[PDB]
């Protein structure tokens, strides 16, 4: 059930000899947290903006982007922005409204939702995240995590089908990143929407439903997190560390305690250690 | 030794008493709003205290001290702020790096030498020098900004999340850069929220809460009391969290593990 | 002055009503010629101040930055305008009675202009003043101008003043920490010290402009027309006070002026 | 005609002008307001017409946040808008020259500082025009030259950014 399917894409950045993306091809399954990890120069920074039309591939004839059967183009770029909502990297910049209840309402204003239904939807979306008490707090009185929560609420209020956490937790402390990920997982379960993760935070790709790896503008490898992460040697030559569980597995392998490669969660590893403990 | 004596700052700091001997990687921890940045600015007299004595780098900062004689202090104590690449302004990379030495008493030939050496040390490519700093990338701009504050070899470098927003590979490169800088005999102070770096690199852990020091000990003794850690407002290293999970699973680990290599070695020792 | 909170009825007055009241008060203080006209405007201004209920501390805060200019202008109008009885006669100074009363008139025009504009900036929250000013810019549509664009620019500027001020403080701290004596060294070196404070600020402005425009176009900002309004300003019964007060001021100014 | 990116940049420049207008640099003998930096930014980057719009909106924003010290009057907005207009007329889309700096600063000072403002001050406060002019002639005789020297270095700073990668258009 592919939702986003970028097929044979090319972006040149108007300026640079080497194109950012070269013949990228993948498909995002509906209702699956798909993490998309890569290096900074790999070109993953523009996947989010390409998905909802803010950037166009160089050859529209060769390069086709489909979002819920709506082939992205100069005309249909606005219907695609009614399905795909993106949470950008810097929380301060994307926070447009002068209060929390106004940043959330900025999406609904643009669609000409009547004010009473606007109030109902804004209250529901602000209370959906843990921001019910800060409905009047100003942009500068909020933390980095709180502004990301308000951004997620504003993306949520317009009822999207894809939430693209485009490096959303890049500038947050590790306690804030965990809170944001718990919130996004709960939202994805409740609203039954696809979540795409363009991040270099490997622990967030460790819990995804599908992992896409990019080198220099091309899809290197894909599959479940249980397959991409154990092959640490591939991730070494492209400049990417592996999550804590897999790194500890490799350290134990170097020490001498070999472990099977399907161990992906923390509890699985501690139980597998316990079975070896009894011996 | 950097010594604070009943230092307080109002309009927030309140009765801080500690002494960080020179040559150690002091880490400064706490949630936002606990006066960490206030202490960081107090270090090089950017914010003079309202009551107290600071004996840092051989210069005494009292509440009534003036702005004359601070430029001699700021050559020894250098502050790198969060997202330090936002301060880049010069026409080229080399001029931007040497802007610091030039107004810290370096000659034109000396400043060029220091800037070139530290641009090599931070890892910027030799062709990237003498290009406009805005032409570079985020990591490269951070490297230029960090070279701009280490150029004059400061004694006490006080850092503020120097790798926030960077990938784990680049974060590890920068952390090893600062740890290698420590081996030269210079104190490094790290103001970070990522305790996984504190447990790995720090030798002395400060801990602020609401503007009052609550703990000053080695990171082994800071993270040994989970009751105290949850009682106040702090986070535990991931390796320590895993070790705590292992204990709750009935697998006892010798000693106190806090970093991944020592955690793995303790696991290997416990099984055999 | 900043928004000092309160409960007196002036806070219930819609910001469109009392911005128009402040403008109209300036317009009718233009109409003060005779002594009795000045008495009418003074009693009306002081009635407004007392009905606001603020303590004298905030008003005397407001007057202070200009009090040197107030006394300088009053004493200059005292000497230039001369007539009637004479005191302290010199070729440069003449403390004539008409000079004293004209200085008093200029002092009153300084008082009733500062006290009224201090009531607005203290008793209305800045977002509400922005809504009021957008309402005042609504009539510009008859010049076929795009007032939605102006309102958006005002809203973004107001939202991003505090963040850019924190950024300016942080940038000045970062440049000072590596040896930028921002206030010592003579004129041409002092002028060179605005580049390290401005160019990083301009870089931040470019980054924030690109990021915010991208976010707005992602959330569905197709244009300034066709959008509804979330934060509306609604009239109230208590707005009968300004319309009566400003109307009752017109009668006395028209009837009372020297013409 | 102006894209959304350019409109948001105009909002940022207006915020910069307001912030710098609250600044005052120097010792106690002279306190030159840093608003001219914002005026030069509005005129050099956006032109004379968007410069006029930015100046008027910066006056409104300064009134909103920091309060209008001189009473809410339209003439002050007109002057604060005509400042960036002349700055843009002399400095927009033209190579950096000391001549244009000289002419733009002198014309803004003549027309906006000891010109229209003296008219609005004399109209509001009722004093004769020459009295207000003599009140406001002192600081606007030595201030414009400091503005001159500071503006020569602002445009050098802004140009190195516009010719850099960060400025797209």
């Amino acid at each position: 059930g592919s939702d986003n399917i970028i097929s044979f894409d090319h972006v040149t950045f108007t300026d640079s000899p080497r194109p950012a993306l070269s013949d990228l091809s993948f498909a995002i399954e509906r209702g699956s947290w798909t993490a998309l990890i890569g290096h900074n120069g790999s070109g993953k920074s523009t996947v989010s903006k390409l998905i909802n039309g803010l950037l166009a591939p160089d050859d529209l004839d060769k390069s086709s982007i489909t979002v819920d059967g709506v082939k992205l183009g100069a005309d249909t770029v606005w219907e695609v922005r009614e399905k795909v909502g993106i949470v950008f990297q810097n929380p301060d910049n994307q926070f447009v409204g002068a209060t929390v209840s106004d940043d959330v309402a900025f999406g609904l204003e643009n669609r000409a939702v009547p004010r009473p239904e606007m109030l109902k939807i804004v209250a529901q979306a602000v209370a959906d995240v843990g921001m019910a008490d800060y409905a009047d707090s100003e942009p500068s009185n909020l933390s980095g995590g709180q502004k990301q929560r308000v951004a997620i609420a504003g993306i949520l209020a317009v009822k999207p089908q894809v939430i693209i956490l485009d490096e959303s937790t890049s500038m947050l402390d590790p306690e804030g990143k965990e809170q944001i990920l718990d919130l996004v997982r709960k939202i994805k379960e409740d609203n039954n929407l696809t979540v795409i993760s363009i991040t270099h935070d490997l622990e967030e790709a460790a819990g995804a439903d599908q992992v896409l790896v990019l080198d220099d503008g091309q899809l290197l490898d894909q599959g479940k997190p249980e397959e991409i992460f154990p092959k640490v040697e591939m991730l070494k030559r492209i400049g990417l560390d592996i999550p804590f569980v897999y790194r500890l597995k490799q350290l134990l392998k170097e020490r001498g305690i070999v472990l099977p490669d399907e161990i992906d969660d923390d509890e699985k590893l501690v139980q597998s250690l316990w079975q070896l403990n009894s011996k | 030794a950097i010594k604070f004596e009943n230092v307080s700052y109002v309009y927030g700091l309140d009765q801080l008493n500690f002494s960080l001997e020179e040559g150690k990687f002091i880490a400064l921890v706490g949630h936002t709003g606990s006066g960490k940045s206030t202490l960081m600015q107090h270090f090089n007299a950017l914010l003079k205290p309202t009551s107290g004595k600071i004996e840092i780098a051989g210069y005494t900062i009292t509440p009534e001290t003036g702005n004359k004689g601070l430029k001699d202090l700021r050559r020894k104590v250098s502050l790198a702020f969060q997202f330090s690449e936002a301060q880049l302004f010069e026409n080229t990379v080399l001029k931007d790096v040497e802007y610091g030495p030039r107004n810290f008493g370096f000659s034109e030939d000396e400043a060029r030498e220091a800037a070139l050496k530290w641009l090599k040390k931070v890892g910027l490519k030799d062709d990237l020098i003498e290009h406009s700093p805005f032409d570079l990338s985020g990591g490269q701009m951070r490297r230029v900004a960090l070279a701009g504050v280490l150029a004059y070899e400061p004694e006490i470098i006080c850092l503020d999340e120097p790798a926030a927003g960077l990938d784990p590979m680049g974060r590890l490169e920068m952390m090893q850069l600062f740890k290698d800088y420590q081996a030269a005999g210079h104190t490094v102070i790290l103001v970070t929220h990522n305790m996984d770096d504190v447990a790995d690199y720090a030798d002395d852990v400060l801990a602020l809460e609401h503007g009052r020091l609550i703990k000053h000990a080695s990171p082994k003794e800071v993270f040994k009391d989970s009751e105290w850690l949850q009682k106040h407002h702090l986070a535990e290293p991931r390796s320590a969290r895993f070790a705590a999970k292992l204990e709750a699973a009935g697998l006892k680990l010798p000693g106190q593990p806090l970093t991944m290599p020592e955690l793995a070695d303790a696991i290997k020792q416990s099984l055999k | 002055g900043r928004y000092l909170p309160g409960t007196t009825f002036v806070y219930r007055v819609d910001p469109r009503a009392k911005l128009l009241t402040t403008f109209y008060f300036i317009i009718m203080i233009f109409l003060a010629n005779n002594w009795v006209s000045y008495l009418v405007i003074s009693i009306f201004g002081l009635a407004y101040v007392f009905a606001t209920g603020l303590k004298a501390r905030v008003f005397w805060d407001g007057v202070k930055p200009m009090i040197w200019m107030i006394v300088f202008t009053s004493l200059l109008q005292t000497f230039f305008m001369a007539g009637g009885k004479v005191y302290w006669h010199w070729w440069i100074f003449t403390l004539s009675s008409e000079g004293l009363i004209n200085g008093l008139y200029v002092f009153i025009r300084f008082a009733m202009i500062i006290l009224v504009s201090t009531v607005m900036t203290v008793t209305t929250k800045p977002l509400e003043i922005a809504d009021a000013m957008e309402w005042m810019l609504t009539p510009l549509k008859l010049f076929k101008v795009n007032v939605g664009m102006i309102s958006l620019v005002i809203s973004i500027a107001l939202r991003f003043v505090p963040t850019l001020f924190d950024q300016t403080v942080k940038i000045m701290n970062a440049q000072r920490s590596r040896g930028a004596d921002f206030n010592d060294g003579g004129l041409v070196k002092r002028a060179k010290s605005v580049v390290p404070m401005l160019v990083p600020l301009f870089i931040d402005s470019l980054e924030v402009a690109l990021d915010l425009s991208t976010a707005m176009e992602s959330r569905g900002y197709k244009g300034s027309e066709g959008r509804t309004r979330y934060r509306i300003l609604e009239w109230s019964k208590v707005d009968l006070i300004p319309v009566a007060y400003c109307l009752l001021l017109t009668i006395l100014m028209i009837t009372t002026r020297k013409h | 005609k102006l894209e959304l990116r350019e409109l948001v940049l105009l909002a940022m420049v207006i915020a910069i002008k307001v912030i710098l207008g609250q600044f005052k640099v120097g010792n106690a003998t002279l306190q030159v307001g840093l608003g001219f930096i914002g005026s030069v930014m509005l005129g050099y980057l956006f032109g004379p017409w968007w410069g006029f719009a930015g100046g008027a909106l910066s006056d409104l924003v300064s009134s909103v946040i920091f309060g209008n010290l001189g009473g809410f009057f339209i003439g002050f907005t007109l002057t604060a808008a005509l400042g960036p207009m002349i700055y843009g007329f002399f400095l927009y889309k033209q190579p950096i020259q000391i001549w244009r700096v000289i002419a733009s600063v002198i014309c803004v000072t003549v027309i906006c500082n000891i010109g229209l403002n003296t008219l609005w001050v004399s109209m509001m406060y009722g004093i004769n025009f020459m009295v207000a002019l003599s009140s406001r002639i002192l600081k606007e005789m030595i201030t414009p030259w400091i503005q001159m020297v500071a503006v020569w270095f602002i445009l050098e700073g802004l140009s190195r950014v516009k010719l850099s990668r960060k400025f797209w258009s």
